């Protein structure tokens, strides 16, 4: 009732009209708006109470048009289409950092879990463990950044596996590169990962005694940033949520003890400080700190110190030199160890979740939910931000491909009358980053470190040269920095330290350290057999994210998409502040006007003749006798027969060369409901009991 | 299309009210009806039109056909259904336990808990 709930119904179409509609609605606590099947969600930054089980049930069994716009309707539609066409589904969610991708993802899972039923005990196991993954992963992969208090620092693709009854049988979490660097340092007023503050603040007495776990203010990794408390975040409550969820997922008390031993080791390693000896070498400042860190690592202090302070150099084939590190270099290796521990720990937690959630029955269909880290910009931007923004650029490209390009190309192939709508295709920006043969940003970084010289500075310089030499409309070299013209704006990346970040490779002596450990979990996180070939130049982080992203693209093009575009209305997390220009910028670079124009002129539904007959044959008496298919002619003529027999006006539908198109959503929902009520209408046909 | 217009004429502007629609529905054979009625208000608050009537009827929507329906339900595909599987489908679509027990009493003279629906179709007429 406020403005227009579906932007295709705007009286005048423009970015400014869209911005006005979203702003009136947002001011009236209507954060959800449609563009046809697509959902736009403006982040209210306030609990509006729209995710109650009362509301949730009010959306069960409805179509997009019978209820006000809601994330629940997107999830309902995905689950319906899954059991209707027996088709896998994927939900794509775009948004800047803090726009509310993660919250929308969780509301979709919530809807699926509630609606999908299942009374079996195993089923309820799945539903509860799936849900318990949220507090565990958020505690290990989310942290306070300047742009968002509960900021996803890892990417996630959750797949829910269903049996023929449409019940949750299993799940699978695919994780994208984690921001491990957070572990060892943060921008002022940012925090470390949530887990470290939960655990430092609320550690059990046992843990606090065996593992030395003090309060976060005593650790550099958790206090140096001058932020220990976050608005709206109770760390001790959340620590308890973490522990319960670990229990639900099936972690034994030893497994949990190992995890928290590693977290405590990280914090203690972080407090190791160095001074300069008589030769200029690194020397530990306080022996007691290293001693405790080594206890936690189950190694001798000599071993830990050596691993942190001595670099193994192989200049010739048969020559090996032990070079003592200077204090700066030793800090670098200290943080490299802390980061490696936390990263491998995270990967283990995700693998263990995957084991606990593995399909216990045969599986028929899947629903996938994408929750990536959103596009973001800081005063300093390094590799971390390049990787995140690259993933957002790839996701934009997927959106463009599906929402704008593919549909129009299909109109042209199917000889439907169409005047193409123009849009900005950002594939060139993706190319600029992910290109190999014409060296791109990642490839250039790899080539700079291809030489494998000890000094990163020279590699950064070689990289900056490569950048200067490139001529590309979206790239702008500067003095030790470079700007990318990303779909969502200009981002200035600092070149210093970028190539070592891209070359995410543990040093030889540090890898030598894990061999000496007495702890079985340490050996789990660091298998010795992968250290066989020192000579080889190993895969880079940009290689890994390139692979992850293009895997993702294949996955998503194998499933039926549903679309959520989230919008961040202000940078103060205010429930009342609506920054017109910022929303307008977002509306523009997301191409919401183009979506509006296509959706108005476009057809609402397109289906292959085969699947159309397979799904709608019951509607025609010609094509259906007693709920059994029977057609003597061609599939195309069966489609035409079914459409004639439903007696929908000829203007509502169109026949292509290979596919069949239905223009208005109402027509489609009508056909779908007629299909659903077929058994209902036969049973209704046996109701002439009252003779007179 | 014809059937809707002839049962729309029977119950003379061509813009019809919600009460008249309720009577039409009753004639054919509650809250959901008003739900269907309430999805177009721009034209008129308490009345609708004949294209709107096609719209809302499709959005809701002889001897041989009644014959067919029994074959639709029969999972065996042999002319015989479980009588309690007939009970269940008379319950679910709901269109009185005593009426279902009387109608199953007519067909319960078979005796094996199963129903030959060809004979019972002919009986029913
Ligand atoms: N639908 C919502 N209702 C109420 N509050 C919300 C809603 N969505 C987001 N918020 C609030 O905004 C904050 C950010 O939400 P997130 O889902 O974490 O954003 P995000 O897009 O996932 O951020 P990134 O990209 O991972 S850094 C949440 O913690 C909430 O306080
Ligand atoms: C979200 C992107 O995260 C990263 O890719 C990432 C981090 N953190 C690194 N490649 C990295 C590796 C080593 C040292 C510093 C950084
Ligand atoms: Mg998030």
């Amino acid at each position: 009732e406020i403005g227009v709930s579906d932007l295709t119904l705007l009286s005048k179409v423009s970015n400014e009209a869209i911005n006005e509609n979203l702003k009136k609605r947002f001011e009236g606590r209507e954060i959800y708006t449609y563009i046809g099947h697509v959902l736009v969600s403006v982040n209210p930054f306030r609990d509006l109470g729209i995710y109650t089980d009362d509301v949730l049930q009010s959306y069960m069994g409805k179509n997009r048009l019978e209820m006000p716009p809601h994330v629940f309707a997107i999830a309902e539609a995905s689950y319906y289409n899954m059991k209707a066409y027996s088709d896998n589904q994927c939900v794509i969610i775009s948004g800047e950092s803090g726009a509310g991708k993660t919250e929308a993802a969780k509301r979709i899972m919530q809807y699926i879990a509630s609606v999908s039923g299942g009374e079996s005990g195993d089923i309820k196991q799945i539903k509860d463990m799936v849900l318990a993954t949220n507090p565990l992963l958020e505690s290990f992969g989310n942290a306070k950044t300047l742009r968002n208090n509960n900021s996803s620092r890892f990417g996630k693709y959750l797949q829910i596996y269903f049996n023929t009854q449409g019940e949750p049988v299993g799940a699978d979490i695919t994780n994208y590169l984690l921001e491990k660097s957070r572990v060892v340092g943060q921008i002022t007023n940012e925090r470390n990962f949530h887990i470290f503050y939960q655990f430092a603040k609320g550690a059990s007495q046992q843990y606090r005694e065996t593992f030395g776990v003090q309060k976060p203010e005593t650790y550099v990794y958790t206090s140096r940033s001058k932020c220990l408390d976050v608005d709206g975040i109770d760390d001790l409550a959340e620590f308890e949520d973490t522990l319960n969820a670990m229990k639900v997922i099936g972690l034994s008390q030893p497994e949990q003890d190992q995890i928290f031993r590693m977290l405590s080791a990280i914090l203690w390693i972080g407090n190791i400080q160095f001074q300069e000896d008589q030769g200029g070498y690194a020397e530990v400042t306080d022996r007691s700190v290293v001693d405790f860190a080594a206890y936690l690592m189950e190694v001798t202090p000599d071993q830990l110190i050596k691993g942190i302070t001595i670099r193994i150099l192989t200049p010739r084939n048969g020559e090996v030199i032990e070079s003592p590190a200077n204090p700066a270099q030793a800090q670098a290796t200290r943080d490299a160890l802390a980061m490696a521990i936390y990263s491998n720990l995270f990967d283990w937690i995700v693998e263990r979740i995957n084991k606990s959630l593995k399909a216990r029955q045969p599986t028929t269909n899947t629903i996938g939910i994408l929750d990536i880290y959103g596009f973001e910009i800081f005063e300093k931007n390094s590799f971390e931000q390049l990787c995140i923004n690259y993933v957002n650029e790839k996701l934009q490209q997927i959106f463009i491909q599906l929402t704008l390009k593919a549909e129009q190309e299909e109109y042209a192939r199917e000889q439907i009358q169409w005047t193409p709508i123009k849009y900005f295709d950002n594939k060139v920006v993706c190319d600029l980053i992910e290109q190999i043969r014409p060296v791109g940003i990642f490839s250039a970084m790899k080539d700079a470190t291809k030489t494998a010289h000890a000094d990163p500075a020279a590699c950064d310089r070689t990289f900056m040269q490569s950048i200067n030499g490139m001529s590309h409309a979206h790239l702008t070299p500067r003095q030790g920095n470079f700007i990318i013209k990303h779909y969502a704006g200009d981002v200035t990346y600092t070149v210093e330290g970028i190539t070592d970040k891209n070359k995410d490779q543990l040093l030889k002596g540090l890898l030598a350290l894990f061999q000496h450990s007495g702890n079985d979990f340490v050996h789990t996180l660091f298998p010795r057999p992968v250290d066989t070939d020192n000579r080889k130049q190993p895969p880079s982080a940009g290689d890994r994210i390139r692979a992850s992203a293009n895997a993702l693209v294949d996955t998503l093009m194998k499933c039926q998409p549903s679309y959520i575009r989230t919008i961040k209305p202000n940078e103060n997390k205010s429930p009342t502040e609506y920054n017109g220009p910022n929303v307008l910028h977002q509306i523009k670079y997301l191409g919401l006007q183009e979506n509006v124009r296509i959706r108005r002129a476009g057809f609402a539904y397109r289906q292959d003749f085969d699947k159309f007959v397979d799904r709608f044959f019951l509607l025609s008496p010609a094509t259906s006798y007693a709920g059994e298919f029977t057609w003597e002619g061609t599939t195309e003529a069966a489609v035409k027969q079914i459409l004639k027999d439903t007696s929908i006006p000829k203007e509502e539908w169109q026949m292509g060369v290979t596919k069949a198109f239905i223009k208005a959503p109402e027509t489609l929902f009508a056909l779908e409901h007629m299909r659903d009520r077929y058994w209902h209408n036969m049973a209704t046909r046996i109701q002439r009991m009252w003779r007179a | 299309v014809s059937e809707f217009k002839e049962a729309f004429s029977l119950f003379g502007d061509g813009q019809i009210t919600t009460k008249e629609l309720g009577t039409v529905m009753r004639s054919l054979g509650e809250s959901e009806l008003q739900d269907m009625i309430n999805e177009v208000d721009a034209d008129n608050n308490g009345t609708i039109d004949f294209p709107e009537f096609l719209t809302m009827m499709a959005r809701k929507m002889s001897e041989e056909e009644i014959r067919e329906a029994f074959k639709v339900f029969d999972r065996d595909n042999n002319g015989f259904i479980s009588a309690a599987e007939l009970r269940h489908v008379m319950t679910s679509i709901g269109e009185t336990d005593d009426e279902v027990d009387e109608m199953i009493r007519e067909a319960d003279q078979d005796g094996d808990g199963r129903i030959d629906y060809n004979e019972f179709v002919q009986l029913m007429m």
